[PDB]
């Protein structure tokens, strides 16, 4: 989807 | 303060590349996605590529697909833009902007949010050369009521800008210097008109400044009353 | 593909004004829909993301509405900082903008001046002749500029151009420049701007023959 979040993932590993 | 700093746009020839960068601070870059948006002389705004925050994918519009490309640098704090196979339609100011930034990802489907002021990209085959400049003569066809209007019509030049001044900035007041045409021959073209008390015609000499820094031109131009 | 349209596309308001213009998507958006403003030659900023959601520091006469295909935004009491292009952004499938709102000052409406200028001597020693037709200091800014050259109405072979609105007086101005070849321009004898405008109750022409 290129409207989803495109920034870091605020809950990575 | 977010800010998004454009660079790299100028003239290019048809069919050519050219690379834009944009410089990133006041934000953690490496976090953000990021996009190009452009706007075409006489058209609307037009969204041009998105990349990830990671560089991991990148999206472009149909009108652009398999001749632009989006990358970035996050050890460098920049966004990357490069163009090839250009064409007249790509002839635009382009615009640095950061996705939507939400470091609590609330929202399922993102825009954006803050934009750079922009650099400009004229794609042309046309030669640097400064303007020739003609009166615009006031007459009695040109006096409405105690005022007298005169110009100088500033014409076939590449690329822009030209500046214009009166009496070597000394006339300001009622003057109109209108934007620049594009001709079908690719230079450009402009007048700049001043309004004047027609009482003034017969002792006030009014003489156009024309400054083309491209070519490095600066013309001066009498304009002389018209006794008919 | 999703296209956004915008009403009106001007809009002439004067300070203390209720505003609304309106957006609608070709299809549904939900609520993923944004608001920018925009000023001459400035960057666009944003004003309110998520349909109605405004943005840090936006101030309060602001206000979004709508989820679907019909939006709003709605100024309920226009503020000098407030005159600018809205602009807005649907966000749901890639990024489309609709062709954006100007907010401009309402004036007391302005006839326009008419002047029109031969080409120079000069000029026509190198090949081509300009004539130029000026509408000075007129508003609202619809005009209808005409050519005709021996009476007959001219196509394809004359190019328009306006000033932003003045802000002390909030007038525009117009060129109209019709540009032939000398072998053209000799050719014929009558040259005429026409032009229409709210402020004229009927169109003025402005004539001249070549040489006079």
């Amino acid at each position: 989807d290129p409207n989803a979040n495109p920034n870091v993932d605020p809950n990575a590993n | 303060q977010v800010q998004l700093v454009e660079s790299g746009g100028g003239v290019v020839q048809p069919g050519r590349s050219l690379r834009l960068s944009c410089a990133a601070s006041g934000f953690t870059f490496s976090n953000s996605g990021m996009h190009w948006v452009r706007q075409v002389p006489g058209k609307g705004l037009e969204w041009v590529a998105i990349i990830w925050y990671d560089g991991s994918n990148k999206y472009y519009a149909d009108s652009v697909k398999g001749r632009f490309s989006v990358s970035r640098d996050n050890s460098e704090n920049t966004l990357y833009l490069q163009m090839s196979n250009l064409r007249a339609e790509d002839t635009a100011v382009y615009y640095c902007v950061r996705a939507y930034f939400d470091s609590e990802n609330l929202y399922d489907y993102y825009g954006m949010d803050v934009w750079g002021q922009g650099t400009t990209v004229t794609v042309s085959s046309a030669s640097t050369k400064g303007p020739s400049v003609f009166p615009l003569a006031p007459s009695s066809k040109s006096t409405s009521g105690g005022t007298a209007a005169l110009g100088c019509l500033v014409k076939d030049y590449f690329p822009e800008p030209v500046t214009v001044s009166w009496n070597s900035g000394a006339l300001t007041s009622g003057v109109h210097t209108f934007p620049a045409v594009l001709q079908s021959s690719g230079l450009y073209s402009l007048s700049s008109v001043v309004t004047v008390p027609s009482s003034s015609l017969g002792t006030q000499t009014y003489i156009c400044n024309v400054n083309h820094k491209p070519s490095n031109t600066k013309v001066d131009k009498k304009v002389e009353p018209k006794s008919c | 593909d999703i296209q956004m349209t915008q009403s009106p596309s001007t809009l002439s308001a004067s300070v203390g004004d209720r505003v609304t213009i309106t957006c609608r998507a070709s299809q549904s958006i939900s609520r993923w829909l944004a608001w920018f403003q925009k000023k001459p030659g400035k960057a666009p900023k944003l004003l309110i993301y998520t349909a109605s959601n405004l943005e840090s520091g936006v101030p309060s006469r602001f206000s979004g509405s709508g989820s679907g295909t019909e939006f709003t935004l709605t100024i309920s009491s226009l503020q000098p900082d407030d005159f600018a292009t809205y602009y807005c952004q649907q966000y749901y499938n890639y990024w489309t903008f609709g062709q954006g709102t100007k907010v401009e000052v309402k004036r007391t409406v302005a006839a326009p001046s008419v002047f029109i200028f031969p080409p120079s001597d000069e000029q026509l020693k190198s090949g081509t002749a300009s004539v130029v037709c000026l509408l000075n200091n007129f508003y609202p800014r619809e005009a209808k500029v005409q050519w005709k050259v021996d009476n007959a109405l001219q196509s394809g072979n004359s190019q328009e151009s306006v000033t932003e609105q003045d802000s002390k007086d909030s007038t525009y101005s117009l060129s109209s420049t019709l540009t032939l070849s000398k072998a053209d321009y000799e050719k014929h004898k009558v040259y005429a701007c026409e032009v229409t405008h709210q402020g004229l109750s009927s169109p003025v022409t402005k004539s001249f023959n070549r040489g006079e």
